[PDB]
């Protein structure tokens, strides 16, 4: 098929012939001519819609600009296109089809380019940037907006927001750049889930400013100029504001790290010299007298020994130890050397138990003070502190259902006459499940260590999938659940027809199995680690279809569950294993410097047991935050211009000093 | 409803004469680097 | 065709000089074409090749076409089958 | 847009600048 040209272009006539030819080779004796041409009569543009005042920008002949603009052709958006090509001289002299979105600014599209002498120039003048409304503004003017264009005003955000986000312009403009970057890479990281639309552009502005923050603090030569960075407030503020904002890749630096290691090794010097032999015998020297430490602490808080534990290093080893012991006390409680008799409906409380009562009321009021000084927000965010509150109230219900058994019973009977809902059971499996939970707790101080902490830490950021897959398999279990009760809950016999007197699959011989919803979950929970006999869909009728429809659904649930869905749970866990390890160590410094600071403080220095019983700062400031900026504009110059420099005076000076001779 | 721009750290901006100093420096220019050396000797800047 | 490998080099200026005087590229697919086949199958198959990556040009569609996508949509599937 | 993809590295204007040179010297020892 021949076809057509359905789309062309005007064609230039003898006058546009003759212009911009002589505008491309720059010839000023032509230029002359134009100038001619143009009295005779200049605005004619090229295929491209370049007119010759671009084309001349284009070109650099500062000259052959001024000249036109002498001929006073139109300016159009000549500003703009100059601030594009990031050429400094024909900006100056402007300063003396639409490409662009009608929006844009020459401010907002130099803060875009990043060029710190044209911002530097723009903002001379005194620019205005119109300021964003909040993420979720719903007032007038944002509705009607939204209503009448949503591209338009998505767009108009996203330039705004781009633009303000310049390292350059934050250099130049912001009182505190530190903090202006910290605020703003928030403010972009929360944008990204509302505008799900630019997710990207908002996460890699956040990721410059977070760059940028970390690149202006690596610009320290002295430990004072480090002090005073950190220690400014609008006792470490900075170092928390950081914190506050997520910004792991600040924290970790090397500068910043060894501070916080001279901060918490306080009485120590030179640890790091000493065998680890010698610090493991100070370790274990140092948590064996904890009691004699906070006694000292209670009676003479000023004294040597007073002294000591207010140190964080000590401290948090008097911490370790108080709950070690804590939990070697627990171990015992299961010792039958405890327990005289068991058949005291309401026992009254044992040595081991008595013993175990201050660290529980211990616990139990750090983890008070903690809320309430933290704040509700503050508390949920750690994750372990639930665990912690779990803990707490299974304690507390125990004692009450303690309390209780021993007013209301007063006599002894034997065990095995007991109902099933004896304050006695439930208080002693609310107990273990206490046990349970409190030793998981040392998972926590595996942070604390340079070889288990990245480890600890990469498999907590792997316990994400594992939840979404399992919503994947709890619908695949409910389905198969329903077909097998529907199936087999009419043959459901009862304990006396069974040989013992057994109901459901606890038993030598596993029965029942599918009768109700509950006991078939069960079941299929089981299944998934062996458990369950093949005979279980027998049934004692012996009706042949009933049992071959049971057997291929029960085969084909464990072919799905443990053929499929395993294979790809060790794939997915393989991919997301891998991405993880390339970041373990900022994370880990990250929750070690976490870890430190807690005990940075004064509040919490007692252990479990014995715990129940502004002008000159701001010019120091400024005076700093001016030669780091100033070093960082060098470096990031120095990346930039020197080869374009050096190969443009190469070239240029070769093509006029031979025609100059 | 704006967010004003201004230089917050400002610093001491370079005279005409020194500005066309360093253009001639950057130029690769030596007559015009040397009388202006010699007319600063005159009036008695290389250290700017 | 000189169209043909213009095409193939995907640029606009040449392509719509070229293209200013008419020029028909015959469409690919009978009987007569079978006969070719059977005495040069390589060279046959090669040149049904370069007219279909002559079409797929970006240049040739925007400055040919009237609904330029339309007519990305129907050849992309077109060239996977 | 998409001219702007491509031509970045202006190569070929400071090259055709040095084409133009080497053009204009070789008509002068010529003539
Ligand atoms: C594993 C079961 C049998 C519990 C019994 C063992 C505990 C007595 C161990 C297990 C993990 C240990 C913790 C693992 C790591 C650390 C960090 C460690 O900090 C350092 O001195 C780190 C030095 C370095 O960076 O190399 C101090 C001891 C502590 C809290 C350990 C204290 C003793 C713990 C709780
Ligand atoms: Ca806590
Ligand atoms: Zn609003």
């Amino acid at each position: 098929i021949p076809l057509q040209i359905v789309r062309a272009e005007t064609e230039l006539s003898a006058e546009e012939k003759a212009f911009l030819n002589a505008v491309e080779k720059g010839d000023y004796a032509t230029v002359k001519q134009a100038l001619q041409e143009a009295e005779i009569y200049i605005n004619c543009m090229d295929p491209l819609g370049r007119s010759a005042l671009l084309i001349a920008i284009e070109n650099e002949n500062l000259e052959i600009m001024e000249l036109l603009l002498n001929h006073s052709v139109y300016v159009g958006d000549a500003l703009l296109y100059a601030i594009r090509k990031e050429v400094v001289g024909a900006v100056e002299l402007l300063l003396s089809f639409s490409e662009f979105t009608p929006d844009i600014t020459p401010i907002m599209l130099a803060a875009h380019t990043n060029n710190y002498e044209i911002i530097k120039l723009l903002v001379q003048k005194r620019v205005t940037i119109p300021r964003p409304h909040q993420i979720r503004c719903n007032c007038v003017e944002c509705v009607s907006s939204s209503e009448v264009d949503s591209l338009r005003h998505s767009r108009s955000r996203l330039n705004i927001y781009k633009a303000l986000a310049s390292p350059s312009l934050i250099a130049l403009s912001s009182e505190d750049p530190i903090l202006t970057a910290f605020r703003l890479g928030w403010e972009l990281k929360e944008l990204s889930k509302v505008e799900n639309e630019f997710k990207a552009e908002y996460e890699e502005l956040s990721q410059q400013c977070k760059l940028f923050a970390k690149d202006l603090l690596d610009q320290a030569r002295s430990s004072r100029e480090l002090e005073i960075i950190l220690n400014h407030r609008d006792d470490l503020a900075k170092l928390k504001v950081a914190i506050k904002y997520h910004q792991k890749e600040f924290v970790a630096q090397p500068n910043c790290q060894q501070l916080l290691a001279t901060l918490w090794y306080d009485g120590f010097p030179g640890w790091r010299r000493k065998h680890w032999v010698v610090k493991l015998l100070t370790c274990m020297t140092i948590g064996f007298l904890f009691p004699m430490l906070s006694i000292a602490y209670l009676i003479s808080p000023r004294s040597n020994l007073g002294l000591f534990i207010k140190k964080p290093f000590i401290k948090f080893i008097c911490h370790t130890a108080s709950y070690l012991t804590f939990l070697f006390m627990l171990l015992l409680a299961s010792q039958h050397i405890v327990r005289t008799d068991l058949h005291v409906q309401g026992p009254p409380p044992t040595v081991v138990e008595w013993m175990i009562l201050p660290w529980v009321l211990g616990f139990i009021w750090g983890e008070i003070k903690e809320m309430w000084d933290g704040g509700f927000t503050e508390y949920i965010h750690d994750w372990w502190n639930l665990m912690d509150f779990a803990m707490n109230s299974l304690y507390l219900a125990t004692i009450s259902l303690k309390i209780v058994a021993y007013v209301k019973y007063n006599g002894s009977r034997p065990r095995e006459e007991w109902e099933m809902w004896h304050p006695t059971l439930i208080a002693e499996a609310l107990f273990a499940i206490s046990n349970i939970l409190s030793s998981l707790r040392l998972i926590s101080l595996f942070t604390a260590n340079s070889h288990l902490g990245p480890l600890q830490i990469s498999l907590g950021r792997m316990l994400l999938d594992i939840l979404k897959f399992l919503f994947i398999y709890c619908l695949v279990l409910l389905a198969f659940a329903n077909g097998l009760n529907q199936l087999y809950f009419y043959y459901e016999t009862r304990a006396i027809d069974e040989p013992n007197n057994c109901k459901g699959i606890r038993c030598e011989k596993q029965n029942n199995a599918f009768s109700t919803l509950f006991e078939t979950l069960q079941s299929l929970f089981w299944s998934v680690f062996g458990l369950l006999n093949l005979y279980v869909t027998n049934v004692k009728a012996r009706h042949e279809f009933t049992e071959f429809v049971g057997a291929t659904m029960f085969g084909t649930y464990n072919v799905i569950s443990l053929v499929v869905l395993l294979n790809m749970l060790i794939a997915m866990m393989n991919n997301s294993y891998q991405l993880i390890a390339d970041h373990a160590d900022i994370e880990w410094k990250f929750a070690r410097t976490k870890l430190w600071m807690s005990y940075f403080d004064e509040g919490g220095t007692l252990p479990p047991p014995f715990n129940i019983i502004s002008l000159i700062q701001n010019q120091h400031y400024q005076e700093v935050i001016r030669n780091l900026v100033k070093r960082y504009v060098a470096a990031m110059i120095r990346n930039s211009k020197t080869h374009e420099g050096l190969t443009e005076e190469n070239f240029k000076e070769l093509k006029q000093d031979i025609s100059s001779f | 409803d704006r967010i004003p721009l201004q230089i917050v750290r400002a610093e001491t901006e370079l005279s005409a004469e020194e500005k066309a100093f360093l253009n001639a420096v950057e130029k690769g220019d030596y007559a015009t680097v040397k009388q202006a050396l010699q007319e600063a000797e005159i009036y008695y800047n290389i250290n700017c | 065709a000189p169209v043909i490998l213009a095409a193939h080099r995907n640029n606009y200026e040449i392509l719509t000089m070229l293209l200013k005087q008419d020029v028909s590229l015959p469409k690919p697919h009978c009987t007569l074409c079978s006969a070719k086949n059977k005495k040069d199958s390589l060279r046959h198959s090669r040149f049904r090749l370069d007219i279909y990556r002559c079409l797929a040009s970006p240049a040739l569609i925007m400055l040919t076409e009237e609904d330029p996508i339309l007519r990305a949509f129907e050849l992309s599937a077109d060239l996977k089958e | 847009s998409m001219r702007q993809k491509m031509q970045s590295t202006d190569q070929a204007t400071v090259e055709n600048l040095n084409e133009l040179r080497q053009d204009l010297s070789k008509f002068r020892n010529e003539i």
